[PDB]
RNA sequence: GAGUCCCAUAACCUUUGUACCCAGUGAGAAAUUGCCGUUGCUAUGGC
């Protein structure tokens, strides 16, 4: 296998992007692959989206062993611009960290995210 | 590090012969140990490395004698009635630890006795317990042989 | 292990025989490695034939369930199958 | 707790565990390999008589549930000096690092983690560490490596999967002896999110019943983590009852 | 069906035993005969051994490991087994073999069609017991520490289906940086003793020499100030690299030196020290080319970006490549300054996650990450 | 996005477009106040994304990520008027002058659309109706608009008097359309629509960034067509950048196959009203030109305007001639990035500018 | 008669010389062509 794997399919993908906007909007979502590293050091962070697409794909390959040792979902979504149009930054972003909120208005649907990624994995 | 020297592999623990390394009985088990033994295979490039890092050792062995054959020829030269009571060692560290041959010598025997273990002789003054028994010449030959109560003495 | 291989809702009368058998064919051999075979005959006017899977045998890395239906007049009240051959009565 | 500062090293009531006591107490554990730090931990030094330099380790509870358990008040842990450990998700080998601290030189764990790249790092462990054997291959099939392992005296199973109970059971019925010990760690949401917590460890323990462990006690890690259990229990082939 | 013959597989070889005595099974769950496993003059009564072939090293040790874990069957398996299990019939009265393993059991089947296989409950309590009580069973005929080599089987194993790599290993690194120093501070040392030794002899040649491998050198073949002369001056003018005015100069300097001409012995001492010195210097030569070589093969991108003993500072400081990957670009540690040192820390991070997540890395991102420095220390 | 608004004659077909004028908004036109209605000052000081001409032709209004309409005279290029959005998160980004009138649809990244009436400078109502911000908005003669959201994925007619919306739906399933190809390729599913033009007043037509344009009725909650991977499939990312070791078969691996490929976004997309062509661009480097059949179900290629290179960031048409031939000016202004952001990565030979295609009837 | 080992083979302190120095945060910053090159004397390459 490649090591960009799980690879969402379209569908999931759609559902992560839209997760993704949503919880950017309720400043619940950490951008970048340095600041997804420290939110996995804190383990603040629920699941990790990366983006295969990037060059080199070996810079956020330490986030996948660190989210097997924290016991933490991860995800690769095909574009790193779709990426950054679902962050809402003006530049691409090749991994961004869902932080943990229990007071947080979308809960529900990103325990269904998790699910599906944990279903992936 | 000789054992580095003689045998590169544990492969080559069969046929290389540490006899003259070792009574090498524990040699004899250690090569059934090296057959079935934990450690993976290496690199040439590593092993002479390795190879120099023993020989380093083994030619720091060579200047530890030579070194203790330069202090036993000057323990002989200057002092040699104290090389023969108690050693070139224990007469060279008395010597250092007095600074000079003539301030040893002004110093009494009771001084000379106890020499070299000065924390505990003057905390035991100071607190009005009871002081050392001995100092440096512990590690005399003849103290060695001495038992029990009789090493004071 | 005391627990069952296989449940069939069999029948709807009352299950009046049971046997278990060694079913031989002309046109093909059951495999009794694998397979276990019992025959039922109930009050409904029926005997049927019934394939188990059995985990005795590791030989291999089918179909558990209803094989042949006999069809009869009248209702059947015991069942017994010949040891060494095909036949059984009812 | 800080760099320089002095405890007082005294035994725990289990084997092989210790408590360093001062302003703020901490479990400790001696260092098979003085001088190094598996996971960036605190190691605190003991001159013990020419003396020789004796090390150990501070066990995180946030960091390990075996550290979370102790801590918590479990009544008996099987792993113990000396003894053979089955180790089940062992990962990058954090808390086999104690494992291996807890049952000595005398004592083997063999850790099983099915990923290659954790797996790296548990064979570069396994040096410094030599009763530390890693078994790379998936515990849901013990049957490739039944050359490799033999009769170990306890299973501990910190994997998390939805089918730990028949994974258990199967490495349990192949290496563990007869009154055998079974450590098991229980996340809730990894295996049934739809559940509840409770209704989701007393399944867990039925299933246990079922497969001939029996759950001699219970407990939940907090305040360290949340939703996360400890099953305790005895591996009764005779007979549960 | 009775299980009439069994087969277990032991790291060290394969053993084969004849069930004397069948286990009930109707009621196999009882306490008796779950007990019977455990006790040992009743597990006698129903297993002996009849045949046992060893494996002929380590090797094939790992050979028949890995047929084993696919459920493949090897030809010392096929040996043992056909030495062993009597022809039967494939149509009728097979032979009962119990097996550990189910998907070992098509395999044995297609090799000997006259074979059952059984691993069902009962045989997997039998195999148990067998397991259980190991040793005993073998009669002595047991010819190495069975313990030991599972051991080093599962180490084997473990290493072969990793693939671990000893040039990929990055310890060699680790120990030498860390050697390269203890060298570096034993030359110095050593130098600053032989300088000052030859120095009461002969005080200006130590200011006149700069390097202390090269008056090392130069103490050993010039010897005494006073055997200088100008053919030993254009003999040393070799190791002063052409300096043969210099090398005059140093004998114009012996001559008006005030220091007393050295005894043999002592200067016998001085050669001895000096000898060290060259030895240690060559040493530390040896490894630093090691340690250059050993970065370009194990971490090629950070080695170019910022300097092959650098990265290994930065190696030996994390503890091990993995762990300079793991951690995040703040933490890394190497105004305009600070900005430049946040830059270089960042791409010192990614070098270092390509380094350690590529299967063998090229020095193409290297040069590149280099490029972009060079491209904002020149904006500054 | 350099603040400045310049104008041009187009008058001449044969002729490039010239400058007359320009004003250029800076640094100094920051409030000092920032208290979210002193955002009254005469220029823009942050980016402008949307620019529309009023019909009558006496004004010409620009808006932007300042968060302010400026209102200027065409005369003189200087501002007559401004008037700030009074909210801290509403940025403008599309304008819609209502055609043969004053008055004016603003589309606002907090989910709503303003109306203003020019003339009076006045507004008349806002309207609620989005769950993400409303890229584009499009309004024919009578008064009405449709108006997209990015990843709510609607469109929505609004009835501007009764303060009334029809939502429309895409609803499209990869394996659905995967599954329709079996009983009979790259399917990729939408992520956002961001373009919309009006046909008529009962067509419209919207792009998304999975490269599909949709023609939609209002009888027809789905799209009665719709056009998949309209301008192109990008191209592969470079296997030697892709990974970076050194076995070329490895990085041939790590580029996956054909899943990390995307499709082109359509950037611009301009309907002529009341006909049958429209125009959709993307940074592919080519317009396409499409007509709608005359049973309005579906639209075909006609052309491929291959003059531009770059992303199209608006297109708009105009018309010189006799009823009996027409002379259409396609104008496209074409820059180096999107207009919201700068996603969109090194496209290879774009130049800032305008680009005029001049296409006479037979 | 009498505490080497607890490093008087040591530790601490002072002074001098040699140096060095005063991990986060997470979105702002800037405020026919602007400039350069080629081709016409008009076409389009780079930033």
């Amino acid at each position: 296998n490649p090591k960009a794997f799980p690879l969402a399919d379209a569908a999931l993908t759609q559902q992560i992007l839209d997760v993704v906007q949503q919880a950017a909007n309720l400043r619940q979502l950490k951008k970048g692959a340095n600041e997804a590293t420290k939110t996995l050091n804190r383990g603040i962070s629920e699941f990790i989206i990366m983006a295969a697409d990037c060059e080199p794909i070996e810079i956020l390959l330490h986030l996948p062993l660190l989210c097997e040792d924290k016991n933490v979902p991860y995800v690769f979504v095909p574009s790193r611009v779709a990426l950054g149009r679902a962050c809402g930054v003006s530049r691409p972003v090749i991994a961004a960290s869902i932080t943990t909120n229990d007071a947080s208005a979308i809960k529900t649907q990103i325990y269904a995210v998790k699910d599906k990624i944990e279903t992936l994995l | 590090a000789r054992i580095i020297l003689t045998m590169g592999i544990r492969s080559k623990a069969s046929e290389t012969d540490l006899s003259e390394i070792l009574p090498e009985e524990i040699e004899e088990r250690v090569k059934t140990a090296a057959e079935v033994s934990m450690g993976t295979e290496i690199t040439q490039t590593d092993l002479d490395n390795i190879n120099a890092l023993a020989e380093q050792i083994v030619e720091f062995a060579a200047y530890r004698e030579q070194l203790s054959n330069y202090l036993s020829a000057r323990m002989k030269a200057i002092a040699p009635n104290l090389t023969q009571l108690v050693g070139e060692l224990v007469g060279a560290r008395l010597i250092a630890h007095s600074g000079s041959l003539i301030s040893l010598a002004k110093s009494p025997a009771s001084t000379i006795q106890i020499l070299g273990a000065e924390k505990a002789l003057f905390r035991a003054l100071k607190t009005k317990h009871d002081t050392p028994k001995y100092g440096l010449l512990y590690h005399a030959s003849l103290v060695g042989q001495a038992t029990g109560k009789n090493k004071g003495k | 292990t005391r627990e069952e291989f296989v449940s069939f809702k069999a029948h709807y009368g009352l299950v009046t025989g049971l046997c278990v058998t060694q079913p031989r064919f002309h046109d093909k051999k059951p495999d009794l490695k694998s397979q276990n075979f019992m025959l039922s005959c109930s009050d409904d006017k029926t005997v049927k034939l019934w394939s188990i899977n059995v985990d005795d045998y590791s030989n291999k890395n089918n179909e558990e369930g209803l094989i042949r239906t006999f069809d009869g007049e009248s209702a059947f009240q015991g069942i017994d199958s010949h040891r060494e051959n095909s036949t059984f009565a009812t | 707790a800080r760099g320089g500062a002095k405890v007082v090293i005294e035994p725990h009531r289990h084997a092989g565990v210790y408590i360093a006591r001062g302003k703020e107490d901490l479990l400790v554990t001696k260092n098979m390999a003085p001088g190094e730090s598996v996971y960036g931990e605190k190691r605190i030094s003991v001159e013990e008589p020419p003396p020789t330099k004796v090390e150990y380790r501070v066990w995180n509870p946030f960091r390990s549930k075996l550290a979370a358990g102790i801590m918590g008040g479990l009544d008996e842990l099987f792993i113990a000096p000396g003894k053979k450990v089955l180790y089940l998700g062992a990962a990058s080998g954090t808390s086999v690092s104690h494992v291996s601290d807890v049952v000595g030189p005398e004592g083997v764990v063999y850790a099983v983690e099915f990923s290659h790249r954790p797996g790296r790092e548990l064979i570069s462990m396994a040096k410094k560490r030599p009763n530390i054997i890693p078994i790379i291959e998936d515990a849901r099939h013990p049957q490739k490596y039944r050359m490799l392992i033999g009769m170990v005296d306890c299973v501990f199973a910190d994997v998390a999967q939805p089918d730990q109970a028949r994974i258990i059971a199967l490495n349990s019925h192949m290496f563990l002896k007869d009154q055998g010990g079974v450590v098991i760690s229980i996340k809730a949401n990894c295996i049934d999110s739809t559940v509840d917590a409770e209704t989701v460890f007393a399944r867990e323990v039925q299933k246990l019943r079922e497969e001939r462990i029996k759950p001699l006690e219970q407990l939940t890690l907090e305040p360290y983590e949340r939703d996360h259990c400890i099953v305790v229990g005895r591996y009764m082939r005779s007979g549960l009852k | 069906a009775p299980i009439e013959y069994l087969l277990f597989e032991e790291p060290t070889g394969y053993a084969v035993f004849k069930v004397k005595l069948q286990q009930d099974d109707i009621g196999s769950r009882l306490k008796e005969v779950q007990e019977q496993i455990n006790d040992f003059g009743a597990f006698t009564k129903l297993i002996e051994l009849v045949s046992f072939a060893p494996f002929k090293g380590a090797a094939e040790a790992l050979e028949n490991a890995n047929d084993i874990s696919e459920g493949l069957v090897s030809e010392s398996l096929k040996a043992i087994l056909d030495l062993n299990l009597p022809k039967a019939s494939s149509k009728k009265k097979n032979i009962t073999l119990a097996i550990s393993d189910k998907n070992l059991g098509p395999s044995i089947k297609e090799e000997f069609p006259y074979v059952d296989c059984i691993s069902n409950e009962l045989a997997q309590d039998l195999i148990r017991g067998v397991r259980l009580h190991g040793e005993k069973l073998f009669k002595g005929l047991q010819s190495g520490d069975l313990e030991r080599a599972q051991l080093g089987l599962g180490h084997a194993y473990s290493r072969a289906k990793v693939k671990f790599s000893v040039q990929k290993n990055d310890n060699h690194i680790i120990q030498a940086i860390a050697l390269l120093d203890q060298l570096d501070k034993d030359i110095n040392t050593f130098a600053m003793r032989v300088k000052e030794w030859y120095g009461w002899h002969f005080p200006e040649l130590a200011k006149l020499v700069p390097d202390n491998y090269t008056f090392a050198k130069l103490v050993l073949f010039i010897k005494d100030k006073a055997s200088l002369n100008d053919d030993s001056l254009h003999d040393l003018a070799a190791l002063l690299n052409e300096d043969s005015g210099i090398a005059q100069r140093v004998i114009d300097n012996a001559r008006i030196s005030m220091g007393q001409d050295i005894s043999e012995t002592d200067m016998e001492n001085v050669c001895v020290f000096a000898q060290r010195v060259a030895s240690l210097a060559d040493y530390r030569r040896q490894l630093y080319d090691y340690l250059c070589e050993k970065m370009h093969t194990v971490a090629p991108n950070l080695s170019e970006l910022i300097g092959e003993v650098i990265g290994a500072r930065l190696i030996s400081h994390a503890g091990s490549l993995t762990n300079l990957s793991k951690q995040a670009a703040s933490t890394v540690q190497i105004k305009n300054k600070g900005r430049i040192s946040r830059y270089l820390a960042n791409k010192c991070s990614m070098a270092s996650r390509i380094d350690n997540y590529s299967e063998e890395p090229s020095n193409v991102f290297g040069s590149v990450l280099k490029k972009q420095v060079e491209q904002r220390l020149e904006f500054y | 996005k350099d603040l400045q608004l310049t104008k041009y004659d187009i008058t001449d077909f044969s002729k490039r477009p010239k400058k007359l004028k320009y004003a250029k908004g800076g640094a100094k036109y920051i409030p000092t106040s920032k208290h979210e209605y002193e955002n009254t000052t005469e220029g823009h000081y942050d980016e402008i994304l949307t620019v529309a001409a009023s019909p009558d032709g006496k004004y010409v209004v620009t808006g932007g990520r300042d968060r302010k309409l400026i209102v200027w005279s065409t005369e003189s290029l200087s501002p007559v008027k401004v008037i700030p959005t009074k909210d801290r998160r509403g940025e403008v980004l599309s304008l819609a002058f209502r055609k043969n009138s004053d008055q004016l649809y603003a589309s606002c990244a907090d989910f709503k659309i303003r109306t203003y009436s020019i003339n009076q400078f006045s507004q008349l109502e806002i309207l609620y109706g989005h769950h993400d911000i409303v890229e584009d908005i499009s309004a024919l003669a009578m008064e009405r608009c449709v108006t997209v959201g990015a990843r709510d994925r609607t469109a929505m007619l609004w009835k501007i008097p009764d303060e009334t919306r029809l939502t429309f739906r895409g609803g499209d399933e990869p394996q659905k359309l995967l599954r329709r190809w079996m009983k009979e390729p790259l399917f990729f599913c939408e992520g956002s629509i961001d373009v919309v033009s009006m046909v008529d007043d009962f067509h419209f037509i919207t792009g998304s960034d999975n490269g599909n344009i949709c023609l939609w009725s209002l009888a027809k909650k789905k799209p009665i067509f719709t056009e998949r991977i309209a301008h192109g499939i990008l191209p592969e990312p470079s296997f030697n950048d892709i990974s970076g070791e050194t076995d070329e078969e490895l990085r041939k691996r790590q580029l996956q196959g054909k899943k990390l490929l995307q499709p082109f976004w359509i950037t611009s997309l301009y309907a002529i009203p009341y006909s049958n062509v429209f125009i959709s661009g993307s940074w592919s480097g080519s317009l396409k030109v499409w007509k709608i059949s005359d049973n309005l179900r579906s639209f075909e290629l006609l052309g491929e305007l291959s003059g531009a290179k770059g992303v199209v960031t608006k297109i708009q048409v105009v018309e010189s001639g006799k009823h009996g031939k027409e002379k259409f000016r396609i104008l496209a202004s074409i820059a180096k990035e999107h207009r919201l952001g700068r996603w969109i990565a090194n496209v290879s030979g774009a130049r800032n500018g305008i680009y005029s295609a001049v296409i006479d009837q037979t």
